[PDB]
């Protein structure tokens, strides 16, 4: 909690750099925010009810709070096949960054619906093909019935 | 439990509660196959009056038996319950279920006309009757 690259695929060793942030490599965002569990000093906000967002998602039943705690990893397929797998499970409630600028992030008060909202995956090339850092992506929509 | 209240002749009215555990065995050493069977007992008139036939089933087993007090088929299919840890690391319940009908008998006499001291031969065809795989189910007249 006391780092940028939180709830993220990289490393808790980080710096500030031009591009970014250099400990990070890979992560899941709703609605182009980060999927991140409620916990830390910035989690006490309630909402319309005296209900913390935290708990909100624990009466529910939910367990994957965020993508640190469904345990995603990314996996080689093979010793040497340079193809890396990882998978979770789309939950039925997560909770909201309120402001991404502040370390650990603040949450907002109250659970939202995943459903109607686009699922996001970024990977950030520190070498492309010339040897420069980009970030790369895909898209894709949760559905309801 | 296992009975009917009444004429039994309601499906209200008849009951059986019963929970059945398949201790499967793995085929191979490295095979993750694991193999079971079941079998149940259709209950008729006679086996239903006795205690012998409820307490004859083996609840817990490899191959374990259960009884059946009516058709059962649809939403009432007995069905195996299996709780799973997913490669997604969620936990995912398998199941499979088979419906358990009951049959029509049918009741013949093998010729139209006999004489005296001519061979009368009964056959009914009921599958419901059968209660064991293993042996010859045999049925006997009454003496008292």
């Amino acid at each position: 909690n006391s780092k940028a690259t939180d709830d993220a695929v990289g490393s808790a060793t980080t710096q500030s750099l031009s591009f970014g942030e250099l400990g990070r490599l890979l992560d899941v965002t709703f609605d182009d925010v980060i999927w991140s569990t409620p916990d830390g000093a910035n989690n006490t906000a309630t909402g319309n009810d005296s209900d913390t967002c935290s708990t909100e998602l624990s009466n529910a039943g939910i367990t994957d709070t965020g993508l640190g705690a469904t345990g995603f990893t990314l996996v080689e397929t093979g010793a040497a096949t340079g193809v890396f797998v990882g998978d979770f499970q789309i939950p039925s409630f997560w909770c909201r960054v309120s402001d991404t600028t502040t370390t650990p992030y603040t949450y907002a008060g109250d659970e939202e619906t995943t459903t109607g909202l686009d699922i996001e995956v970024n990977y950030v090339d520190f070498r492309d093909a010339s040897g420069e850092i980009v970030e790369v992506g895909d898209s894709a929509g949760v559905r309801a019935n | 439990s296992f009975g009917f209240t009444d004429d039994g002749v309601q499906s209200s009215e008849r009951f059986a509660n019963q929970i059945i555990r398949i201790e499967a065995e793995e085929t191979g050493d490295n095979t993750s196959t694991f193999e079971g069977s079941l079998e149940y007992v259709m209950v008729n008139q006679i086996n239903i009056q006795d205690a012998g036939t409820f307490s004859g089933i083996t609840p817990i087993a490899d191959d374990p038996s259960f009884i059946v007090i009516e058709d059962l088929t649809d939403e009432d299919a007995p069905r195996v319950n299996y709780n799973d840890l997913g490669a997604d690391g969620v936990t995912t319940p398998v199941s499979d279920q088979e419906e358990a009908p009951s049959h029509s008998g049918v009741v013949s006499l093998n010729a139209d006309s006999y004489k005296i001291a001519d061979t009368v031969v009964i056959t009914v065809e009921d599958l419901d009757l059968n209660v064991d795989s293993d042996l010859i189910d045999i049925f006997t007249v009454v003496s008292d």
